[PDB]
Protein backbone atom coordinates (compact mmCIF):
# COMPACT_ATOMS: atom_id res chain seq x y z
CA UNK A 1 0.00 0.00 0.00
CA UNK A 2 2.87 2.35 1.12
CA UNK A 3 4.82 1.36 -2.28
CA UNK A 4 1.91 3.20 -4.77
CA UNK A 5 1.52 6.17 -2.36
CA UNK A 6 5.60 6.69 -2.19
CA UNK A 7 6.11 6.30 -6.05
CA UNK A 8 3.78 8.88 -6.39
CA UNK A 9 5.41 10.85 -3.55
CA UNK A 10 8.62 11.17 -5.35
CA UNK A 11 7.22 11.50 -8.35
CA UNK A 12 5.84 14.38 -7.48
CA UNK A 13 8.62 15.59 -5.64
CA UNK A 14 11.53 14.21 -8.07
CA UNK A 15 9.93 16.07 -11.00
CA UNK A 16 9.33 19.31 -9.04
CA UNK A 17 12.97 19.13 -7.91
CA UNK A 18 14.77 18.99 -11.03
CA UNK A 19 12.56 22.16 -12.49
CA UNK A 20 13.39 24.17 -9.70
CA UNK A 21 17.09 23.31 -9.81
CA UNK A 22 17.23 23.95 -13.04
CA UNK A 23 15.41 27.67 -12.29
CA UNK A 24 17.95 27.81 -9.90
CA UNK A 25 21.03 27.45 -12.32
CA UNK A 26 18.73 29.88 -14.57
CA UNK A 27 19.08 32.60 -11.75
CA UNK A 28 22.54 31.51 -11.30
CA UNK A 29 22.81 31.85 -15.15
CA UNK A 30 21.03 35.69 -14.78
CA UNK A 31 23.58 36.39 -12.00
CA UNK A 32 27.09 36.77 -12.94
CA UNK A 33 26.65 37.19 -16.38
CA UNK A 34 25.75 40.95 -15.66
CA UNK A 35 29.16 41.79 -13.63
CA UNK A 36 31.30 39.62 -16.23
CA UNK A 37 30.03 40.45 -19.60
CA UNK A 38 28.34 44.55 -19.47
CA UNK A 39 24.56 45.68 -18.85
CA UNK A 40 23.72 48.54 -21.29
CA UNK A 41 20.09 46.90 -20.61
CA UNK A 42 20.68 43.27 -20.36
CA UNK A 43 23.27 40.62 -21.81
CA UNK A 44 23.47 38.29 -24.48
CA UNK A 45 21.72 34.87 -22.84
CA UNK A 46 22.29 31.98 -25.07
CA UNK A 47 22.98 28.32 -24.42
CA UNK A 48 24.34 25.24 -25.07
CA UNK A 49 23.92 21.47 -24.99
CA UNK A 50 26.30 18.25 -23.39
CA UNK A 51 28.89 16.38 -25.17
CA UNK A 52 30.49 13.00 -25.18
CA UNK A 53 34.09 12.32 -24.81
CA UNK A 54 35.29 15.40 -26.99
CA UNK A 55 34.54 18.17 -24.21
CA UNK A 56 38.90 18.87 -24.43
CA UNK A 57 38.45 20.26 -27.88
CA UNK A 58 35.08 21.74 -26.58
CA UNK A 59 37.41 23.47 -24.24
CA UNK A 60 40.13 24.72 -26.34
CA UNK A 61 37.32 25.52 -28.91
CA UNK A 62 35.69 27.68 -26.25
CA UNK A 63 38.37 29.45 -24.68
CA UNK A 64 39.85 30.30 -28.60
CA UNK A 65 36.68 32.24 -28.48
CA UNK A 66 36.71 33.58 -24.84
CA UNK A 67 40.49 35.05 -24.84
CA UNK A 68 39.89 37.51 -27.23
CA UNK A 69 36.41 38.16 -25.57
CA UNK A 70 37.69 39.04 -22.26
CA UNK A 71 37.95 28.43 -13.55
CA UNK A 72 37.47 29.38 -17.46
CA UNK A 73 37.60 33.10 -18.94
CA UNK A 74 34.23 33.04 -19.46
CA UNK A 75 30.76 32.54 -17.13
CA UNK A 76 29.83 28.74 -16.37
CA UNK A 77 28.15 26.56 -14.44
CA UNK A 78 28.16 22.40 -14.42
CA UNK A 79 24.93 20.79 -14.31
CA UNK A 80 25.39 16.77 -14.31
CA UNK A 81 22.81 14.09 -12.34
CA UNK B 1 41.73 48.15 -23.94
CA UNK B 2 39.09 45.92 -21.84
CA UNK B 3 39.57 48.55 -18.77
CA UNK B 4 37.68 51.06 -21.54
CA UNK B 5 34.40 48.41 -21.83
CA UNK B 6 34.50 47.74 -17.84
CA UNK B 7 33.99 52.13 -17.18
CA UNK B 8 30.68 52.29 -18.80
CA UNK B 9 29.97 48.91 -17.47
CA UNK B 10 30.42 50.44 -13.67
CA UNK B 11 28.94 53.56 -15.40
CA UNK B 12 26.14 52.06 -16.25
CA UNK B 13 25.64 50.55 -12.32
CA UNK B 14 26.24 53.92 -10.69
CA UNK B 15 24.04 55.57 -12.31
CA UNK B 16 21.41 52.51 -12.61
CA UNK B 17 21.46 52.88 -8.22
CA UNK B 18 20.90 56.55 -8.65
CA UNK B 19 17.64 55.25 -10.58
CA UNK B 20 16.21 52.72 -8.70
CA UNK B 21 16.36 54.15 -5.52
CA UNK B 22 14.75 57.63 -7.13
CA UNK B 23 11.54 55.17 -8.05
CA UNK B 24 11.24 54.08 -4.47
CA UNK B 25 11.13 57.73 -3.63
CA UNK B 26 8.89 58.42 -6.66
CA UNK B 27 6.30 55.31 -5.58
CA UNK B 28 6.85 56.63 -1.68
CA UNK B 29 5.99 60.56 -2.44
CA UNK B 30 2.66 58.75 -3.68
CA UNK B 31 1.82 56.01 -1.18
CA UNK B 32 1.99 58.41 1.98
CA UNK B 33 0.52 61.15 0.08
CA UNK B 34 -2.91 59.63 -0.29
CA UNK B 35 -3.01 58.03 3.41
CA UNK B 36 -1.46 61.62 5.23
CA UNK B 37 -4.40 63.42 3.01
CA UNK B 38 -7.15 61.24 5.09
CA UNK B 39 -5.37 61.00 8.06
CA UNK B 40 -6.01 64.95 7.97
CA UNK B 41 -8.99 64.52 7.21
CA UNK B 42 -10.45 62.28 9.60
CA UNK B 43 -8.58 64.19 12.11
CA UNK B 44 -10.97 67.42 11.27
CA UNK B 45 -13.96 65.29 11.18
CA UNK B 46 -13.90 64.51 14.54
CA UNK B 47 -13.47 68.41 14.89
CA UNK B 48 -16.20 69.34 12.93
CA UNK B 49 -18.40 66.38 13.95
CA UNK B 50 -18.29 67.63 18.02
CA UNK B 51 -18.46 71.12 17.31
CA UNK B 52 -21.75 69.85 15.73
CA UNK C 1 37.45 52.77 -0.29
CA UNK C 2 40.71 51.44 0.14
CA UNK C 3 43.99 52.48 -0.06
CA UNK C 4 46.95 50.63 0.77
CA UNK C 5 50.56 49.14 -0.29
CA UNK C 6 51.80 46.18 -1.89
CA UNK C 7 54.84 45.15 -3.41
CA UNK C 8 56.06 45.24 -6.98
CA UNK C 9 57.23 41.87 -7.28
CA UNK C 10 53.25 40.21 -6.12
CA UNK C 11 51.45 43.07 -8.16
CA UNK C 12 51.08 41.64 -11.26
CA UNK C 13 48.87 38.39 -10.22
CA UNK C 14 47.07 40.28 -7.02
CA UNK C 15 44.97 42.29 -10.24
CA UNK C 16 44.31 38.97 -11.78
CA UNK C 17 42.60 38.03 -8.84
CA UNK C 18 41.42 40.83 -8.33
CA UNK C 19 39.39 40.74 -11.66
CA UNK C 20 38.52 37.21 -10.74
CA UNK C 21 36.74 37.68 -7.69
CA UNK C 22 35.52 41.02 -7.31
CA UNK C 23 34.76 40.19 -11.02
CA UNK C 24 32.24 43.63 -11.83
CA UNK C 25 35.86 45.54 -11.77
CA UNK C 26 37.89 47.72 -9.07
CA UNK C 27 39.76 50.39 -11.33
CA UNK C 28 42.83 50.14 -9.86
CA UNK C 29 45.79 52.55 -10.12
CA UNK C 30 49.04 51.27 -10.48
CA UNK C 31 52.42 53.77 -9.27
CA UNK C 32 55.53 52.15 -7.79
CA UNK C 33 56.95 53.52 -4.96
CA UNK C 34 61.07 55.04 -4.93
CA UNK C 35 63.99 53.48 -3.08
CA UNK C 36 63.41 50.56 -0.97
CA UNK C 37 61.54 50.78 2.26
CA UNK C 38 61.23 47.87 4.81
CA UNK C 39 58.98 47.06 7.63
CA UNK C 40 60.91 45.04 10.06
CA UNK C 41 60.09 41.26 9.40
CA UNK C 42 58.12 41.22 6.61
CA UNK C 43 59.71 42.86 4.40
CA UNK C 44 63.00 43.47 4.40
CA UNK C 45 64.21 46.58 2.09
CA UNK C 46 61.82 46.23 -0.88
CA UNK C 47 60.79 48.90 -3.35
CA UNK C 48 56.56 48.59 -2.80
CA UNK C 49 53.81 50.10 -4.89
CA UNK C 50 50.43 51.81 -3.77
CA UNK C 51 47.08 51.03 -5.00
CA UNK C 52 43.74 52.72 -4.86
CA UNK C 53 40.08 50.53 -3.90
CA UNK C 54 37.61 53.36 -4.57
CA UNK C 55 34.66 51.05 -6.16
CA UNK C 56 31.77 52.99 -4.55
CA UNK C 57 29.63 49.95 -4.13
CA UNK C 58 30.68 49.07 -0.06
CA UNK C 59 29.70 45.51 -0.36
CA UNK C 60 32.92 44.52 -2.52
CA UNK C 61 34.94 45.71 0.66
CA UNK C 62 34.43 42.62 1.79
CA UNK C 63 35.32 40.59 -1.04
CA UNK C 64 38.67 42.99 -1.32
CA UNK C 65 39.96 42.77 2.54
CA UNK C 66 40.09 38.36 2.23
CA UNK C 67 42.79 39.94 -1.25
CA UNK C 68 44.09 41.73 1.02
CA UNK C 69 45.37 40.08 3.40
CA UNK C 70 45.80 37.14 0.99
CA UNK C 71 48.32 38.83 -0.68
CA UNK C 72 49.68 40.66 2.62
CA UNK C 73 49.26 44.43 1.50
CA UNK C 74 49.07 47.08 4.02
CA UNK C 75 46.82 49.49 3.90
CA UNK C 76 45.99 53.06 5.14
CA UNK C 77 43.18 55.27 6.29
CA UNK C 78 43.60 58.39 3.37
CA UNK D 1 25.22 11.74 -19.18
CA UNK D 2 26.81 14.77 -18.54
CA UNK D 3 25.29 18.30 -19.02
CA UNK D 4 27.09 21.41 -20.33
CA UNK D 5 26.14 25.36 -20.02
CA UNK D 6 27.98 28.18 -21.23
CA UNK D 7 26.31 31.24 -22.34
CA UNK D 8 28.11 34.26 -24.38
CA UNK D 9 27.01 37.63 -23.90
CA UNK D 10 29.44 41.00 -25.16
CA UNK D 11 23.86 40.43 -34.42
CA UNK D 12 25.85 38.41 -31.46
CA UNK D 13 23.18 35.33 -30.89
CA UNK D 14 23.95 34.50 -34.68
CA UNK D 15 27.76 34.30 -33.68
CA UNK D 16 25.39 31.19 -31.36
CA UNK D 17 24.97 29.92 -35.00
CA UNK D 18 28.48 30.32 -35.57
CA UNK D 19 28.86 27.70 -32.77
CA UNK D 20 26.57 25.63 -33.94
CA UNK D 21 28.84 25.32 -37.26
CA UNK D 22 30.92 23.39 -34.95
CA UNK D 23 28.49 20.25 -35.01
CA UNK D 24 31.34 17.61 -34.21
CA UNK D 25 31.18 18.93 -30.55
CA UNK D 26 27.79 19.24 -29.93
CA UNK D 27 24.02 20.85 -30.76
CA UNK D 28 24.35 23.97 -28.45
CA UNK D 29 20.20 24.60 -28.15
CA UNK D 30 19.06 27.94 -26.81
CA UNK D 31 17.21 27.42 -23.49
CA UNK D 32 15.52 31.23 -23.61
CA UNK D 33 15.69 33.21 -20.72
CA UNK D 34 13.20 35.62 -19.66
CA UNK D 35 14.05 39.38 -18.12
CA UNK D 36 14.04 38.80 -14.75
CA UNK D 37 13.76 41.83 -11.97
CA UNK D 38 17.39 44.06 -11.43
CA UNK D 39 18.48 46.76 -10.12
CA UNK D 40 20.79 45.97 -7.02
CA UNK D 41 24.57 45.66 -7.29
CA UNK D 42 25.00 45.20 -3.77
CA UNK D 43 22.67 42.37 -3.26
CA UNK D 44 23.62 40.82 -6.76
CA UNK D 45 26.99 40.05 -5.40
CA UNK D 46 25.44 38.93 -2.25
CA UNK D 47 23.02 36.82 -3.81
CA UNK D 48 25.74 34.85 -5.81
CA UNK D 49 27.05 33.17 -2.32
CA UNK D 50 23.77 32.41 -1.79
CA UNK D 51 22.75 30.63 -5.32
CA UNK D 52 26.16 28.66 -4.67
CA UNK D 53 24.59 27.56 -1.41
CA UNK D 54 20.95 27.23 -2.98
CA UNK D 55 22.61 24.71 -5.74
CA UNK D 56 24.17 22.35 -4.20
CA UNK D 57 21.75 21.67 -1.30
CA UNK D 58 18.71 21.42 -4.09
CA UNK D 59 20.83 18.83 -6.36
CA UNK D 60 22.04 16.99 -3.25
CA UNK D 61 18.80 16.28 -1.95
CA UNK D 62 17.62 15.36 -5.39
CA UNK D 63 20.24 12.32 -5.32
CA UNK D 64 18.76 11.21 -2.06
CA UNK D 65 15.68 11.06 -4.31
CA UNK D 66 16.93 9.09 -7.11
CA UNK D 67 18.32 6.84 -4.06
CA UNK D 68 15.40 6.21 -2.24
CA UNK D 69 13.60 5.05 -5.61
CA UNK D 70 15.61 2.06 -5.50
CA UNK D 71 13.98 0.95 -1.95
CA UNK D 72 10.50 0.85 -3.45
CA UNK D 73 11.27 -1.79 -6.54
CA UNK D 74 15.18 -1.90 -7.10
CA UNK D 75 18.33 1.71 -12.65
CA UNK D 76 15.67 2.50 -14.81
CA UNK D 77 15.94 6.06 -15.74
CA UNK D 78 12.32 7.11 -15.73
CA UNK D 79 12.33 10.39 -14.55
CA UNK D 80 9.88 12.46 -16.34
CA UNK D 81 9.75 16.16 -16.28
CA UNK D 82 6.68 17.64 -17.40
CA UNK D 83 6.09 14.54 -19.85
CA UNK D 84 9.11 14.72 -20.90
CA UNK D 85 12.86 13.24 -20.50
CA UNK D 86 15.48 15.81 -19.05
CA UNK D 87 17.73 15.79 -22.18
CA UNK D 88 14.12 16.89 -23.93
CA UNK D 89 12.83 19.57 -21.37
CA UNK D 90 15.81 20.84 -20.31
CA UNK D 91 16.32 21.81 -24.10
CA UNK D 92 13.28 23.81 -24.11
CA UNK D 93 12.52 24.64 -20.70
CA UNK D 94 11.84 28.15 -19.08
CA UNK D 95 10.78 30.19 -15.62
CA UNK D 96 7.74 29.25 -14.89
CA UNK D 97 6.48 33.12 -14.07
CA UNK D 98 3.63 31.83 -11.81
CA UNK D 99 5.78 29.03 -9.79
CA UNK D 100 8.52 32.05 -9.64
CA UNK D 101 6.77 35.32 -9.94
CA UNK D 102 9.14 37.53 -12.51
CA UNK D 103 7.53 41.02 -11.21
CA UNK D 104 9.03 39.49 -7.63
CA UNK D 105 12.53 40.32 -6.41
CA UNK D 106 14.72 37.59 -8.04
CA UNK D 107 17.35 38.28 -5.57
CA UNK D 108 15.34 37.67 -2.52
CA UNK D 109 11.85 37.19 -3.05
CA UNK D 110 11.87 34.43 -5.98
CA UNK D 111 14.91 33.06 -4.79
CA UNK D 112 13.88 32.33 -1.05
CA UNK D 113 10.25 30.70 -2.83
CA UNK D 114 12.34 28.22 -4.61
CA UNK D 115 14.54 27.31 -1.82
CA UNK D 116 11.28 27.37 0.83
CA UNK D 117 9.25 25.35 -1.93
CA UNK D 118 12.44 23.02 -2.02
CA UNK D 119 13.17 22.40 1.75
CA UNK D 120 9.67 21.41 2.01
CA UNK D 121 9.67 18.53 -0.50
CA UNK D 122 13.28 17.75 1.02
CA UNK D 123 11.86 17.47 5.01
CA UNK D 124 8.96 15.95 4.04
CA UNK D 125 9.81 13.05 1.61
CA UNK D 126 13.17 12.19 4.18
CA UNK D 127 10.35 11.94 7.37
CA UNK D 128 7.69 10.14 4.75
CA UNK D 129 10.48 7.93 3.07
CA UNK D 130 11.84 6.95 6.22
CA UNK D 131 8.04 5.18 7.94
CA UNK D 132 8.08 2.96 4.69
CA UNK D 133 12.00 1.95 5.30
CA UNK D 134 10.69 1.28 8.88
CA UNK D 135 7.85 -1.24 7.32
CA UNK D 136 10.14 -2.63 5.19
CA UNK D 137 12.54 -3.68 7.47
CA UNK D 138 10.37 -5.06 10.44
CA UNK D 139 8.82 -7.40 7.82
CA UNK D 140 11.97 -8.87 7.00
CA UNK D 141 12.38 -10.02 10.77
CA UNK D 142 9.12 -11.37 10.15
CA UNK D 143 10.43 -13.33 8.27
CA UNK D 144 13.91 -13.70 10.31
CA UNK D 145 11.61 -14.86 12.69
CA UNK D 146 10.68 -17.89 10.79
CA UNK D 147 14.05 -18.90 10.17
CA UNK D 148 16.76 -20.94 11.75
CA UNK D 149 16.23 -24.08 14.08
CA UNK D 150 13.33 -24.00 15.73
CA UNK D 151 14.55 -23.30 19.00
CA UNK D 152 14.56 -19.35 17.66
CA UNK D 153 12.02 -19.56 14.86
Amino acid sequence: KQFGPLVRWLKVNFSEAFIAWIHVKALRVFVESVLRYGLPVNFQAMLLQPNKKTMKKLREVLYELYKHLDYYPYVYYKIDC
Amino acid sequence: ADVQKQIKHMMAFIEQEANEKAEEIDAKAEEEFNIEKGRLVQTQRLKIMEYY
Amino acid sequence: FVAGVINRERIPTFERMLWRVCRGNVFLRQAEIENPLEDPVTGDYVHKSVFIIFFQGDQLKNRVKKICEGFRASLYPC
Amino acid sequence: TEFWLISAPGTWEKLHAATTKNNNLAVSSKFNIPDLKVGTLDVLVGLSDELAKLDAFVEGVVKKVAQYMADVLEKVQENLLANGVDLVTYITRFQWDMAKYPIKQSLKNISEIIAKGVTQIDNDLKSRASAYNNLKGNLQNLERKNAGSLLTR
